[PDB]
DNA sequence: CTCTGAATCTCTTCCCGCGCGCCGTAGGAC
DNA sequence: GTCCTATCGATCTTCGGAAGAGATTCAGAG
């Protein structure tokens, strides 16, 4: 049902409201050392630290846990999750 | 906690948690995205009422659950019930060093004695073991020791045998109304794995044999160990607390034992001569040329203790039987004859005892206690009292006594039939003639019971009390007192409906005989009713009990 | 008479007087008869799958002008069978397809369909089957549901005293209860006031129904009372008199005219006053106005001219209302009759607390009251009323709910529709009325009459109906919103609300009981099971005395003897034996016709209800063999009273004396002499018995074996008759003759016998053979016995020999002495087959494998470990051997070892793998037996009928042109073009040979599905790879803490194996086996044990005199002399039985089975007196009075007195020690509190209770109390301190605090509470 | 006009150990 | 198929509990 004072009356919400709501209706660096997720791909959801700094090409590059060691691995950027 | 596979078992509180974490960020994120009066009214009513389902989930308009119907439990529900920690957790909590067993009787054990399965003992004492495998320089340390005691040496039984020398055990059947539900014993080994049990502290656990499980729980501590034997031992409560009376009145066996040895008969076997004293009374017996209950005389010995308290040797010639000299051979040194010159019952032994204690003590009362049960055991053995259908009588009157009394009935029937009488006094007349008729059968039956034995003494028949198996049984308080030989020998009678009302017809047929359909049909309600009874009165014994401790 | 082959060898001698005219039915038919009437489909829909559907299909919806409705329902077969289904763990089911026809009406049309999609039966869901012993396999657990019962729907009226206000006064009230739908309860206020509610909701005006039921005051009033009328002519105010209305009461004012005045002010009136009124023509009569102002009018009477209200209905009128209205020009006035005794004056009462005015009043009230927080609207008040006790979604009384509302109106019909209507409820309220006024009487609820019995086809009924409803609700807006063109039936519905609905009742349902398969009485006794526990029923703590209590209708349906006494005492009870459900759903049993004088041999079953109608007379009266009765008085039960009545006045007769009792009941023999406490605990005892190894037979039981052993479905029974060709121990094959034999089919059939196999209770259920090679038998002969049965007859335990004395008390008031010889004979040990998994998963790090090279692991556990990893079948083991080698990766070395304590062989390892992973070497070779094993098993079976079915060809052949050379010329198969004239003997050959090819093709293909099946990776269902089943067989023998028990309530852990020298022994130097107690025949008042003792002391004895006469060569001719003596001996029994006609092959085969003691038959209530025990004694040489003396073993002299000595049937109850004895030292601890674990299969330790911690408090110990509570239970680091200090040898402890307190500390913090330890 | 009666509502309570057996989040979107 | 969010946010939870006591509402009248 509705929200409102009573149930016998569900009430409208205000003048006011209704624009505001029509207005939003209408209207994260990866940092050197900080530790991320990989989002997608075979990496997804695991425990990597950022390596280096792919910036002006829109990557992304974290050491990740291979073989034992801290592989370098280049991303892209939409696989963060910080 | 997970379980069988990749799944973690659900948790009550967390769920509960996580609800209440999810409503309230979702409160903080429209709080800074502005949503709605009416949108926020609606997300703080929600997290209201979802703190209040963490809380104390239920006292809502209805409980949340995440199954079938199962209401999930919160923090309040965590902290009362039957189920809660109070009296789940703290004030009865499970213990190590402990175990179970199935109990059977062992007559052989003293009474500050009880036998335990050799296994038990080993997985009980396991720790002392090892306490002795070091001592004994025979293990290196314990990853030997345990492995020893894995492989069950030869030698490791020879340690458990010297553990086990003076180490008290509580044996605690369960449920345990009273102080004497819990005692304390000397343990020793014994091959089976039944819990082996003494008979005279059987009457104070109110354990019957046929399938009880009982509890073992072993002291560790020095002063633990001299508790057990101070306070709990069986030997250091022999008086209830609840009254001056004993908790080891002799069993059921034992009276029976008693009773038989120290009945006499009229005519029998090595009746009248003189006997020079106890001893030769038994070594008679014993040769086969005297009956138990013959008539003797032979010279008694007793000691009195003076108003000071040093024993008077007094001896005399006494008039008794052979049985009574036989049983005054282990009676102590500080009691009158008159005591064993008596058939013993489940009454008259048990003031005896109690005497005993009055005036040797406890040390004395004792050992005599174990004495008498050894020799009730062994006498009554020797007895063979079989039971059989032989045993029960109908008295040949009992046809007769129904003859009439029905024919009564049918009088009052009769002024029924004419209108002479109301509809309530015809039932009032009916029962009490039926009752009269009960009452008559009863005391012709149990007559007859007693009159069953005459013997010739030399010249002419005299009758005596009569060594009927029932008899003996009923007379000595063992088991079936009159309530239960009138209804195997005499009418079973009126019974009861749910309701009460008393049963015109009564049961006239007795176990012996054969009883009807109908009349079985009748008794169930009786059986019923008393075993409905039982089963809801043994919960509000118990609520009534708790409420008492609770509240002194 | 005639002794089948199965009965002609032992001929059982029976104590029985009265003739069995209905023998004992089939009885599992409770069940199997009910799941019948629910799988079969039926035109009359009703009682099926076919009713739930009509119930829900058709199914349309009104926006969506289309509907689709159920055609047909046909039910695949079952995938698996019981064995193989059972054996991989899956459910025993079938699929239920249904077909489903979509019809799509159209706009601006009638309801011409544009187009009507049926589809072909879809899949629908997977329904459990009722395998033939009447049991559902769900998950390789096999299960019994037990029927329920419970209060009829219909109208029940019900009052108590003391229970409501305890001021004297009862309280009536009646409630309507529906099948399914919703209560409705009417009830009367203290201040007689009438109120209704729903769903025992708060309390609303019962007249408000009536203006929901759009009812005038008028007309409600009119409904209810009678109307006196007043006239204002020839005189003021006279009125019209029923005289019988005053009768008893003090006429209290003058009444007077015509000459004689009837009855002055101040007396009474009696009937002759009335006959002079009613000479007197009383229409008009004189009152003051006093009396007529008392009165209370009938109906509204407005001013005429203004046309204003004046009077209205229940309005009470006086002396100036009188003036006024009749003045107003209504000269007639009607009134109520409101006698006090005889006419109260509720309704009115109701009237003047009913708040509300009319119809649209009560649907505002109603809606108020109903649903609080919503609102009323005129159109949404009649969709909650309509729905509350009108619509069929809502409302339905059943058929048996319908027959039993027009029983409680009396009503001349019976069939009438669920839903109520106008009259339905307004009788209902007048009965009431009735009731309040006291012309009538309150129904009983604990009354068989008002209580049903729903079994499994029917409540899994209801659940098929639950899920219907739920996929309509789901489909009816899908097919609202959906385009309904491209739509197919498929989509419409989705299996799963109905599939999951029928699985949870019967996996988890409250009555889907798990099979206690301990013997075939278990089973028997517990599908015959009644309850009156579960859903729609009442519950174990909310129950009194009066439904737990026997009632005088449960005689010969219900068996008052068998109830698990304890918590449930009444609530679960036991069918009895003769008892048979009606269609309706009550309990019925039959009773003999009685005609007139004589006791007709014909049948009728009369239910609860009629049973008060007549006067049946008890099954114990005596008949003079021409039907009369003996007696010239005969006791018989009326209305639950019982009292004699003359011959030819009673109209019915119980059917046997067994009619009142129960199976359980009725094995015992004796019944009739032990108090009906020992009764019950032996009834209830006698199902616990586990299957010794080899039971034989009781010398003393009542026949009614010879059905329970047959019936429990667990012996190997002849379908047909024939002739046995072989057998060997699991496999028994009969020729089947030609008499039955099917013309084409194979006229030989097997029995493949089932050999050691778990039961639910762990035991072995191995059936063996007992017919021998070439024996004849004829249909329905036990072939095989089962477990616990034996030559056809039910046999739990061993017959001992036991003596009623005391024994230095090894005896002591429960305790059992058995001789060493019973456990040197094995009567008693029985195995134990102990099932053991070893799972395998697919874990997040990989994958695990079960491998002989387990890590950490030396060969000398390997040595039973094969080159695979498993144990070699038949290697015995010890607690803590490994028998699994499997391993886990990332490595670690779980593995199967045996549980402690227990040993034995290893009979039974069945590998069940998840393909994709690769099959371990030694499930290789296991499946490669099971392969060779079923192919061996078809090829025998092909071949066998392919020798069987060529002798027929050849047999065909003697007779049409038989020539020998060119038949053993070429093989037998190339007989197709055989010379054989144009007649029908080639006919026969081609019908045959086309059978023969038929066979083929048969053998190829179910050859293939078995080697595919077989072969299967079988499905690990929760990411798990690989299972190692593991059966292992304990042989347990008899112990001192075993618990041994007779038929007759005794029961008893034996304290002491006694060596056999130390036993008593009679002159014979015979030593008993057993000796009991003798102090507890009395006291527990079952003396019936020390008369079946006596009965099989000569029991045997006629045995020891058979056996002589066999042992010693006696001829023929003198054995038949003897054994018919014994046979003949007795009353005038119904049993006869002439040996002459058994040619001495059946005597001397009769006698080997009878040298162990001649069988006895005791019947329940027609049993054997003490004048033929003692007559049977006689003829044995023993002596009449039953007791014998016995001679001490140890010391050679003779007990005084002697003692009763004889053969007492005794059963080992499965609650043996070593399943019980349990202790701890130091193990696992728990979690979330460091106490330790709980449980036998878990290391726990003992829970000391409240009342032991009272008990130590009790005495002075505080330190044992401390300790207890501290160091062995919860102080972490002081019970480790504790231990150290323990094998140093210090015996100290430092208790610290229990971990517990603080986990209750940190409890009560996380609420709003500061709770803190404090320093002073 | 609201003071002491009852009268009707909600909340809380129900012996104790033992031993099995089984059963144990759901729907729809990428 | 796996991986995610959420609770009949178009129902009807079971009438077959007694009871025992406070708490909360309602009468007859001072």
């Amino acid at each position: 049902g509705f929200i409102g004072g009573t149930s016998d009356r569900p009430a409208p919400i205000s003048d006011k409201e209704v624009d505001a709501i029509m207005n939003r209706l209408q209207q994260t660096l990866f940092e050197p050392g900080e530790m991320v997720r990989v989002n997608d791909g075979p990496f997804a959801d695991f425990n990597g630290v950022v390596e280096e700094v792919d910036y002006e090409k829109s990557r992304l590059k974290v050491s990740v846990s291979i073989f034992g060691r801290a592989t370098p691995v280049e991303l892209d950027f939409s696989q963060v999750e910080k | 906690v997970p379980l069988d596979g990749g799944r973690f078992a659900t948790s009550d509180l967390n769920d509960l948690y996580r609800r209440v974490i999810n409503r309230n960020n979702r409160l903080k994120r429209l709080l800074d995205l502005a949503a709605p009066d009416i949108i926020v009214r609606n997300e703080k009513r929600m997290l209201q009422e979802a703190v209040d389902a963490l809380l104390d989930n239920g006292r809502r308009g209805r409980a949340i659950t995440g199954s079938n119907k199962r209401p999930l439990k919160s923090l309040a529900d965590m902290i009362k019930g039957k189920q809660g920690r109070f009296r789940q957790n703290l004030l009865g909590k499970r213990v190590d060093y402990s175990g179970r067993s199935v109990i059977t009787v062992g007559p052989y054990l003293r009474l500050h004695q009880c036998g335990l399965p050799k296994k038990m003992a080993l997985e009980l004492f396991k720790p002392f073991i090892y306490g002795k495998l070091e001592l004994r320089g025979l293990a290196t340390t314990i990853k030997a020791a345990k492995k020893m005691v894995e492989r069950e040496e030869a030698v490791v039984w020879d340690i458990l045998d010297e553990v086990i020398r003076e180490h008290p055990v509580l044996l605690n059947r369960a449920p345990t109304l009273h102080r004497l539900g819990i005692q304390a014993f000397e343990p020793v080994l014994i091959e089976g794995k039944a819990i082996q049990l003494h008979p005279l502290v059987c009457a104070a656990y109110n354990a019957d044999f046929d399938g009880d499980q009982m509890a073992v729980h072993v002291p560790l501590t020095l002063e633990a160990q001299l508790e057990a034997r101070a306070l709990m031992m069986s030997t250091n409560n022999i008086l209830s607390p609840a009254n001056g009376e004993p908790i080891i009145v002799p069993s059921q066996d034992v009276v029976l034992g008693l009773y038989y040895m120290t009945r006499d008969c009229v005519n029998a076997k090595g009746e009248g001569m003189v006997l020079t004293g106890p001893k030769e009374a038994e070594r008679l017996y014993r040769s086969g040329l005297a009956s138990l209950h013959a008539r003797v005389k032979v010279r008694i010995t007793e000691y009195e203790k003076d108003a000071n308290g040093e024993l008077v040797a007094k001896t005399s010639l006494k008039d008794t039987t052979v049985g009574r000299a036989i049983l005054w051979m282990i009676v102590p040194k500080g009691l009158p004859y008159s005591i064993v010159n008596q058939a013993l019952g489940k009454k008259a032994i048990s003031k005896m005892l109690n005497t005993c204690y009055r005036i040797l003590g406890l040390k004395p009362t004792v050992i005599f206690a174990d004495q008498i049960m050894y020799t009730g055991f062994a006498y009554a053995a020797r007895s063979g009292a079989s039971v059989g259908i032989d045993d029960m009588v109908i008295p040949e009157k009992k046809h007769e006594i129904i003859s009439e009394a029905e024919a009564e009935v049918a009088e009052i029937q009769e002024q029924f039939q004419s209108g002479l009488v109301t509809a309530g006094e015809r039932y009032n007349k009916v029962i009490d003639i039926w009752a009269a008729a009960n009452d008559r059968v009863s005391k012709a039956m149990m007559d007859n019971l007693q009159t069953e034995t005459v013997i010739n003494r030399d010249g002419q028949e005299e009758k005596q009390v009569s060594f009927n198996s029932i008899y003996m049984m009923a007379d000595s308080g063992a088991r079936g007192s009159a309530a239960q030989i009138r209804q195997l020998a005499g009418m079973r009678g009126l019974m009861a409906k749910p309701d009460g009302s008393i049963i015109e017809t009564p049961i006239t047929a007795n176990f012996r005989e054969g009883l009807n359909v109908l009349q079985y049909f009748i008794s169930t309600h009786g059986a019923r009713k008393g075993l409905a009874d039982t089963a809801l009165k043994t919960a509000n014994s118990g609520y009534l009990t708790r409420r008492l401790v609770d509240v002194a | 008479m005639v002794y089948s082959y199965t009965e002609k060898k032992r001929i059982r001698k029976d104590f029985g007087k009265r003739p069995q005219v209905l023998d004992v039915p089939y009885l599992l038919s409770i069940q199997l008869d009910s799941f019948q009437k629910f799988i079969e489909q039926d035109p009359e829909g009703q009682y099926g799958l076919e009713a739930a559907f009509r119930s829900v299909f058709p199914i349309q919806s009104y926006s969506g002008n289309s509907e689709l409705q159920y055609v047909s329902y046909r039910l695949g077969e079952p995938v698996f069978d019981v064995q193989e289904c059972q054996i991989r763990g899956v459910t025993y089911s079938a699929p239920l397809r249904v077909k489903l026809r979509l019809v799509i009406y159209e706009r601006e049309a009638p309801e011409g369909t544009v187009k009507d999609i049926k589809e072909q039966e879809v899949y629908m869901g997977e329904i459990p089957l009722m395998t033939d012993n009447g049991t559902f396999v769900i998950n390789g657990t096999e299960r019994v549901i037990v029927s329920q019962l419970h209060r009829s729907p219909g109208v029940f009226f019900d009052s108590d005293k003391g229970k409501t206000h305890s001021s004297g006064k009862v309280l009536y009230n009646a409630r309507i209860i529906p099948y399914r739908g919703s209560w409705l309860d009417f009830e009367f206020d203290p201040k007689d006031n009438l109120f209704v509610r729903i769903d025992r909701r708060r309390k609303l005006p019962a007249t408000i129904i009536l203006r929901a039921l759009n009812y005038t005051t008028e007309q409600i009033l009119d409904l209810f009372f009678e109307k006196v009328i007043f006239e204002i002519r020839d005189n003021k105010l006279q009125m019209e008199l029923v005289p019988e209305r005053l009768r008893g009461e003090t006429a209290s004012f003058d009444i007077e005219a015509n000459g004689k005045v009837y009855v002055e002010k101040g007396r009474r009136i009696t009937a002759r006053h009335i006959r002079q009124l009613e000479k007197d023509d009383v229409k008009l009569i004189e009152v003051p106005v006093e009396y007529i102002a008392g009165k209370v009018v009938a109906k509204d009477y407005i001013d005429e001219s203004t046309g204003e209200l004046i009077c209205a209905a229940n309005m009470e009128l006086s002396l100036d209302l009188l003036a006024k209205l009749s003045q107003s020009g209504h000269k007639r006035i009607e009134t109520l009759f409101t006698n006090d005794l005889d006419h109260g004056p509720y309704i009115s009462e109701t009237l003047r607390v009913d708040p509300t005015n009319d119809r649209l009043s009560a649907l505002v009230e109603i809606y108020r009251m109903m649903r609080p927080g919503e609102p009323p609207t005129r159109e949404a008040a009649e969709s909650l009323f309509e729905n509350l006790f009108f619509s069929e979604d809502r409302y339905d009384l059943s058929a048996v709910g319908r027959m039993k509302f027009n029983r409680s109106l009396l009503r001349e019909e019976i069939e009438g529709s669920g839903i109520l209507s106008k009259d339905d409820i307004i009788d209902v309220m007048k009965k009431l009325i009735d009731i309040r006024n006291g012309k009538g009487e309150v129904d009983d609820i604990d009354h068989l009459g008002n209580r049903r019995i729903r079994s499994v086809g029917e409540m899994a009924e209801n659940q098929f109906r639950v899920g219907l409803v739920r996929v309509e609700r789901a489909v009816k807006e899908r097919l609202s919103l959906g385009d309904l063109d491209t739509l197919m039936p498929q989509d419409m519905i989705n299996a799963k609300p109905i599939s999951a609905a029928v699985k949870e009742f019967f996996g988890s349902s409250q009555l889907s009981q798990f099979m206690d398969q301990n013997n075939p009485l278990s089973e028997i006794t517990h599908k015959r099971r009644i309850s009156a526990l579960g859903p729609g029923g009442l519950t174990r703590e909310r129950a009194g005395f009066e439904v737990r209590d026997v009632h005088p209708t449960h005689y010969g349906r219900v068996c008052p003897i068998e109830t698990p006494e304890g918590p449930n005492i009444g609530l679960i009870n036991s069918l009895s034996v003769y008892a048979q459900t009606n269609e309706y759903g009550f309990l019925e049993t039959p009773y003999r016709k009685v005609t007139d004088g004589v006791v007709t041999d014909e049948i009728h079953y009369l239910s609860a209800i009629e049973e008060g109608n007549y006067v049946i007379a008890q099954a114990n009266s005596n008949l003079d063999e021409e039907g009369h009765f003996v007696e010239d008085l005969v006791t018989c039960r009326s209305k639950g009273e019982s009292s004699l009545f003359s011959r030819d006045q009673v109209d019915y007769m119980d059917v046997s004396t067994q009619q009142v009792v129960s199976v359980g009941a009725s094995l015992i023999p004796f019944l009739e002499h032990d108090d009906a406490n020992r009764a019950l605990m032996g009834a209830n005892m006698q199902r616990q018995a586990v299957p010794t190894l080899r039971a034989d037979k009781p010398l003393v039981g009542t026949g009614m074996e010879r059905a329970v052993a047959v019936d429990s479905g667990v012996t190997a029974v002849a379908k047909r008759g024939g002739v046995v060709q072989y057998v060997d121990a699991s496999r028994i094959v009969i020729k089947v003759n030609e008499d039955e034999m099917y013309p084409g089919e194979a006229g030989i059939d097997i029995y493949n016998l089932t050999k050691y196999t778990r039961s639910n209770q762990n035991t072995c259920i191995n059936q063996m053979p007992c017919v021998s090679l070439g024996e004849p038998v004829e249909r329905g002969d036990v072939l095989a016995d089962g477990p616990s049965t034996d030559l056809g007859e039910l046999a739990l335990g061993q017959n001992m020999r036991v003596a009623f004395m005391p024994w230095n008390g090894y005896n002591f008031e429960d305790s059992i002495l058995v001789s060493e010889r019973v456990v040197q004979e094995d009567r008693f040990t029985t195995i134990h087959i102990q099932e053991l998994a070893c799972v395998s998963r697919d874990t997040k790090l990989g994958p695990e494998e079960i491998t002989a090279d387990i890590p950490n692991v030396g060969e000398a556990a390997l040595s039973k470990l094969d080159e695979s990893g498993i144990v070699y079948i038949g290697a015995e083991v010890t607690g803590g051997d490994i028998l699994v080698g499997k391993v886990t990766p990332k490595v670690k070395d779980s593995s199967l070892r045996v549980p402690n304590g227990v040993s034995g062989t290893v009979i039974d390892v069945q590998v069940f793998t998840r393909d994709g992973v690769e099959k371990d070497k030694r499930a290789l070779e296991i499946e490669e037996m099971q392969l060779k094993q079923a192919k061996k098993d078809l090829s025998e079976e092909l071949q066998i009928l392919e020798a069987g079915l060529f002798s027929r060809i050849r047999a065909v052949l003697v007779a049409g042109g038989v020539e020998a050379e060119k038949l053993d010329k070429l093989p037998r198969d190339r007989w197709l073009e055989l010379g054989l004239t144009d007649e029908e003997k080639q006919n026969q050959l081609e019908q045959l040979a086309e059978q023969y090819d038929e066979l083929k093709h048969e053998f190829e293909k179910k050859l293939e599905a078995k080697r595919r099946k077989i072969t299967q990776g079988d499905d690990l269902a929760p990411g798990v790879l690989k299972i190692v089943k593991v059966y292992l067989a304990v042989k347990r023998r008899i112990q001192p803490g075993d618990k041994m028990a007779g038929r007759h309530g005794n029961k008893g852990v034996i304290s002491k194996i006694n060596p056999i020298e130390d036993m008593p022994y009679d002159e014979n130097g015979t030593p008993v086996d057993i000796v009991l107690n003798p102090l507890g025949v009395p006291s527990r008042m079952n003396i019936g044990q020390i008369l079946e003792t006596h009965l099989g002391m000569a029991a045997k004895g006629i045995g020891d005199k058979i056996n002589a006469m066999l042992k010693q060569q006696q001829e023929v001719a003198k054995l038949r002399e003897f054994i018919q003596r014994a046979y003949d001996l007795g009353a005038d029994v119904r049993q006869k039985v002439d040996l002459s006609t058994f040619s001495d092959e059946e005597v001397m085969r009769l006698a080997e089975n009878l040298r162990k003691g001649m069988p006895i038959a005791t019947p329940v209530f027609d049993g054997a007196k003490e004048a033929e025990i003692k007559e049977l004694l006689k003829l044995g040489d023993l002596p009449t009075s039953g007791q014998i003396r016995l001679y001490d073993g140890r010391t050679g002299e003779q007990f005084e007195r002697p003692v009763t000595v004889g053969y007492m049937y005794m059963l080992k109850l499965n609650h043996l020690v070593d399943d019980k004895m349990h202790a701890r030292s130091t193990g696992s601890y728990s979690l979330v509190t460091q106490q330790p674990l709980g449980g036998k299969a878990q290391f726990g330790g003992q829970r000391f209770g409240e009342m032991e911690v009272w008990a130590l408090e009790a005495y002075g110990a505080a330190y044992t109390l401390q300790e207890m509570l501290t160091v062995k239970s919860d102080d972490v680091n002081g019970r480790t301190k504790m231990y150290k200090n323990i094998v140093d040898g210090n015996h100290q402890m430092e208790p610290g605090m229990p971990e517990s307190f603080n986990v209750l500390l940190k409890e009560i913090r996380s609420l709003g509470i500061n709770i803190e330890l404090e320093d002073e």
